[PDB]
């Protein structure tokens, strides 16, 4: 129940690659890591590797330098009914969606009885994942989905200016008015 | 295409006719409570209205849900206000709930529409979607507190809304609703209530004093106190240690002075017990009372809206009983905010205080809250009923402070002095029945008696003998000693005592015959009061539900089911009037 050597011996090798500039090998390693069968003990590691892949996959390459995971530049999930990634946006959005779906479960519900570290960490993770989602979705101009996703994350917000302001500004773009007016008043 | 407009007008004509018939029936029901065959109106119109009611009362489940769709197409407000005009069918509620779930943004009137959306499922606790309650206007505090009770499973959004609604009221209302707030901590698997309590105590000043005084008593379970509850006792200890010490400066000095003065004035009862009955106990009590000095800035706990001036050092008089004594005070009435601001810098009458040791003072507090709410309802509606809500505050396990009504006159003492009926007493006191003062005294007696009988029937209060009724100088009657209620019944639940106590002398006061005009006045006043008090069931149910876990002997499990039944929430006005008239006369001889 103690993962101690896999994470080090694998991540630090492609960390050295990043220090040297071997981006393709690291991307392949991340892909073969994520395409493997899920492990319940390493769900947090899956979260971390997915976030690290999503952070770099939007600001480190170009359109013509993209390749599908099924070709070169134990058990593995396969089949013909699966959704094969096509472009960077599709797989990035899928990774962000699954990360958000799993990260809602592990929320500490903003307990604040006497301790605050866990809630602060959870809030930071939620903020960064939703920021990545909104910056990914903004460039294509699908504002209704963005508004719905922001409305989904309103459970955490109690005394936060940033989330309320982002939701209010997203509401106006879609077209709705009355809810936008009320959130603006708040 | 004339058919479209034809049906378009016919449907609305039918709906308007139904609504007008219902309104006319309600108004004519309110006109005269009794049948009153002497009074009469046009016959053909009444017959037509009755025929239309009989015709439209036979509709099935269909052709009635469609009416809700038409009403919604007309205006959402009319559709929302539809179940208020009671229809004996549950399909209307389901259809309204479905429609409001499909579009919640069309309605923003909180007092009624909020309950059609909040409870997605009563106890199922599923489907957490589309619930955006962060825009509704504030509602009454009783509705907000309902989300922390056993009625609804916990949820972050409901708790957040309940916290939001409570933070938009003046401090006096929160002071009035103090006892229910602390009990919410038991079912508070969350902790928003704790943060709210800390913020409120930091903001106001008297609220902190009320909180500490209330919470100091509730840590234990027994009257004397030797067993802390295993549920929230440690949390209460942590809270009481946290809140104190945080305050500093003039507020700390004022709190210290008030608590020191109260302790000095309280230890006398403990000191005086070892001395037996006699003049020695009285003189020792007088000396102990003279020992204490008057400290400016203090205030009585039972009346936080007045400032004490001095102490009468000769009013000490212990009563029979445990060493409870009595004292008198000279007080000045200023207010609340002025008192609060004057307590950090340094119209006069007399008051009497009664202290008790070793007795519980919570059921009386709940009864007083209910009585005050009923008095507010009666004053708002515009009727003429009289009730006297004497204040009472508990401050220690088994110890509390109870106010005394001015010019106390016990019925038992008067009966011992006279050993005759009250009719002779009030004939001697005021004069013959033909004088002017006798009529006013009788009118005040009717005013008090009707309201008190209605309250006694409604709350199911037992153990009402001649030694508890109180008579004032004007002629009103006031009840006291509400220890037994709901289910508790001295004697072994024998039950031969009637719901309303009606002896022969009190009947003879109002003429002694059921056909007398004052008797009709009393009957119509009772019927009108019962009709007026009905539409406030939810607040009473919410207030009484939250105090079940305290483990008082009165509660036994089936209180809510029986209490909700006595309001008859599925009957029309005329049927309810007939029911109350039948139940009133059943207790007469």
């Amino acid at each position: 129940e103690l993962g101690f050597f896999l994470e080090t011996g694998l991540q630090r090798a492609h960390v050295l690659y990043f220090k040297n500039g071997n981006l393709t090998r690291g991307v392949g390693r991340f892909r073969e890591l994520l395409r493997a069968v899920e492990t319940r003990t390493t769900q947090n590691l899956r979260m971390t590797i997915a976030r690290q892949l999503a952070e770099i996959l939007l600001r480190g390459m170009c359109e013509q330098s993209y390749w599908n995971p099924l070709e070169d530049p134990a058990r593995v999930y396969s089949g013909e009914n699966i959704f094969c990634p096509q472009e960077n946006t599709e797989e990035a959005l899928l990774l962000l969606l699954i990360s958000e779906s799993m990260a809602n479960r592990d929320a500490v519900l903003s307990r604040i009885p006497e301790h605050k570290s866990d809630r602060l960490i959870s809030l930071q993770s939620a903020s960064v994942v939703y920021d990545l989602l909104t910056i990914a979705l903004g460039r294509r101009g699908q504002y209704e989905m963005l508004s719905e996703c922001l409305e989904r994350a309103m459970k955490f917000a109690f005394e936060e200016f940033h989330l309320w302001y982002q939701f209010a500004l997203s509401l106006m773009a879609a077209g709705k008015s009355a809810r936008a007016v009320k959130v603006l008043k708040e | 295409r004339g058919s479209q407009l034809h049906k378009y007008y016919m449907k609305r004509r039918t709906l308007l006719l139904s609504l007008l018939a219902t309104e006319i029936e309600r108004l004519i029901t309110w006109y005269n409570p009794l049948s009153a065959p002497e009074l009469e109106l046009d016959q053909a119109g009444e017959n037509s209205v009755a025929n239309w009611r009989s015709k439209y009362i036979s509709l099935s489940e269909k052709q009635w849900k469609d009416n809700v769709n038409l009403a919604w197409s007309i205006s959402p407000y009319l559709a929302v206000q539809l179940p208020a005009r009671f229809k004996n069918t549950e399909a209307i509620g389901n259809e309204v709930t479905r429609l409001v779930r499909l579009d919640p943004g069309a309605v923003s009137d909180v007092p009624e529409a909020i309950k059609f959306l909040v409870t997605w499922h009563t106890i199922d606790a599923d489907a957490p979607e589309l619930s955006h309650v962060l825009c509704w206007a504030p509602t009454d505090p009783p509705t907000g507190l309902s989300y922390f009770s056993s009625m609804y499973p916990p949820h972050p959004l409901t708790a957040q809304y309940g916290v939001k609604v409570l933070r938009s009221f003046p401090p006096d209302a929160i002071l009035f609703y103090i006892p229910q707030i602390v009990q919410a901590l038991r079912y508070d698997k969350m902790g928003y209530v704790r943060e709210y309590i800390l913020w409120a105590a930091s903001k106001s000043q008297l609220l902190a004093h009320q909180f500490i005084w209330n919470m100091k008593t509730n840590i234990y379970l027994d009257e004397e106190g030797h067993q802390k509850d295993p549920d929230i006792g440690d949390l209460l200890d942590q809270l009481v240690e946290e809140i104190t010490g945080s305050l500093s400066g003039p507020a700390k000095d004022f709190y210290q002075r008030e608590f020191d003065f109260f302790n000095k004035i309280t230890n006398v009862s403990a000191i005086i017990k070892p001395y037996p009955k006699g003049d020695e106990r009285k003189k020792a009590c007088l000396s102990a009372l003279s020992e204490v000095k008057v400290q400016p800035g203090c205030y009585l706990p039972s009346n936080p809206e007045a400032i004490v001036l001095d102490i009468d050092y000769k009013s000490g008089t212990p009563m029979q009983s445990k060493a409870p004594y009595l004292a008198k005070f000279k007080v000045k009435r200023c207010g609340v905010s002025e008192l609060e601001k004057e307590g950090l810098r340094c119209k006069i009458s007399w008051q009497a205080a009664i202290f008790k040791v070793g007795d519980d003072c919570r059921q009386d507090m709940l009864a007083l809250q209910i009585i005050d709410l009923f008095k507010n309802i009666f004053q708002l509606v515009g009727l003429d009923l009289f009730v006297f809500p004497y204040r009472v505050v508990a401050t220690a396990p088994g110890c509390g402070v109870i106010e005394c009504i001015p010019d106390c006159t016990s019925r038992d003492q008067l009966g011992r002095q006279t050993d005759f009926g009250m009719y002779d007493y009030f004939t001697r006191q005021y004069g013959d029945e033909s004088t002017l003062a006798f009529q006013q005294a009788r009118y005040n007696f009717i005013r008090s008696m009707a309201a008190y009988s209605l309250l006694l029937f409604l709350l199911q209060i037992k153990d009402r003998h001649n030694g508890n009724i109180m008579l004032d100088k004007k002629g009103h009657i006031i009840h006291i000693d509400f220890g037994f209620m709901f289910e508790s019944s001295p004697g072994g639940n024998l039950g031969w005592e009637p719901d309303i106590k009606l002896t022969d002398e009190m009947v003879m006061i109002m003429g002694g015959k059921m056909e007398a005009t004052p008797f009709k006045w009393f009957m119509e006043m009772c019927v009108r009061g019962y009709l007026a008090v009905r539409p406030y069931m939810d607040a009473v149910v919410s207030l009484v539900t939250l105090m079940l876990d305290t483990g008082l002997p009165c509660f036994r499990g089936q209180t809510i089911k029986l209490l909700k039944h006595r309001f008859s929430p599925n009957m029309t006005e005329r049927e309810a009037a007939n029911f109350i008239m039948k139940v009133i006369q059943s207790c007469f001889l």
